[PDB]
């Protein structure tokens, strides 16, 4: 996959937003 | 269909002002020492029972997501989120809602 734009955006609110690492 | 990054950041924008009616409400009924509502950039975590997990559906919003599954956080006996062990971050764990967690 779809937006890779949207898909890596949200790669990054995961990243920082998923704690329990 | 295939939702852009300026119609998903648009989602999150209008969720995050969702969050923010929850939250002023709340603080304008007070009671008892549960954890606040608080957004987090992707959702609006609700009030928690001190004490336990507290489990919120994956939005549905968020297109990459799993609608089926939940996020979680941890509420402690003190009414705030828990942090993560050796870390200054608040434990959430979004493992169900996303295929690469
Ligand atoms: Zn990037």
């Amino acid at each position: 996959i779809q937006d890779l734009r949207r898909r890596f955006f949200l790669h990054h609110l995961i990243a920082e937003x998923h704690t329990a690492e | 269909d295939v939702m852009t990054k300026e119609e998903q950041i648009f989602l999150l924008h209008r969720a995050q002002a969702q969050c923010e009616k929850r939250l002023k409400e709340v603080l304008q009924r007070p009671a008892g020492r549960p954890c606040l509502p608080e957004w987090d950039h992707i959702l609006c975590w609700p009030l928690g029972a001190p004490g336990e997990v507290v489990a919120v559906p994956c939005p549905d919003y968020i297109y990459d997501f799993n609608h089926k599954g939940h996020a979680y956080r941890r509420c402690d006996r003190n009414g705030s989120w828990e942090l993560v062990p050796g870390h200054n971050r608040t434990w959430a764990n979004y493992s169900e809602c996303v295929k690469f967690l």
